[PDB]
């Protein structure tokens, strides 16, 4: 609830909300450190192992 | 959950979560526009409403 | 309406914001800034525009 | 070791590593994942943060 502004995350600009924009706990290309599922979104971002 | 039918209608009793889960098609919405998963109203209300 | 409801969310489209959400948007700081394009219909205390 | 290539830099560490373990800490490495940039400036901006 903190990281994202709810006031003024209200939109979009590329296809990415607004809160992706302002803080890296919202956007998908920041991962966890620990996985267990891959994640839904994952254009620009790819995997190597 | 197979008999169970959303209706957002109001400002309040419009939680996006609770319909998406309810409905397909709200679902799919949902994750097409995460600036729509929002609680202080800004969720579309139907045309209708 | 409660079994159209899916069909609204089936348009996978975004919606206009009304101006009175948008209108919400500014701090009272620079609600009167002119960065506040809703002023031009802030008309009347009793009756919105 | 990719440090300058990662997402959390060395201040992250140093500010968990002493820490007091409360609810304050971890909103704080919350606040502290603001990302940088004109959109985030502008939507912090505007809130008067």
């Amino acid at each position: 609830r903190i990281s994202a502004l709810p006031g003024l995350n209200n939109g979009q600009l590329a296809e990415e909300p607004l809160s992706a924009y302002v803080n890296a706990l919202h956007d998908h290309r920041l991962w966890p450190p620990f996985v267990t599922h891959l994640p839904r979104n994952m254009e620009g971002v790819q995997v190597v192992a | 959950i197979e008999y169970s039918l959303p209706v957002p209608f109001h400002r309040f009793y419009s939680n996006p979560t609770i319909c998406a889960a309810l409905s397909d098609d709200i679902k799919r919405y949902v994750t097409e526009f995460p600036h729509y998963h929002r609680h202080d109203g800004g969720f579309p209300l139907p045309t209708a409403f | 309406a409660a079994r159209r409801i899916p069909h609204f969310y089936r348009v996978r489209r975004e919606v206009p914001r009304t101006v009175n959400e948008m209108k919400q948007d500014f701090v009272v700081t620079d609600f009167y800034k002119v960065g506040n394009i809703t002023l031009y219909t802030e008309l009347h205390p009793f009756f919105d525009f | 070791a990719h440090e300058y290539h990662n997402w959390l830099r060395s201040p992250f560490s140093r500010y968990s590593a002493t820490c007091p373990n409360v609810l304050h800490s971890v909103m704080t490495l919350a606040a502290m994942l603001y990302k940088i940039s004109p959109v985030s400036l502008v939507l912090q901006t505007k809130a008067h943060i």
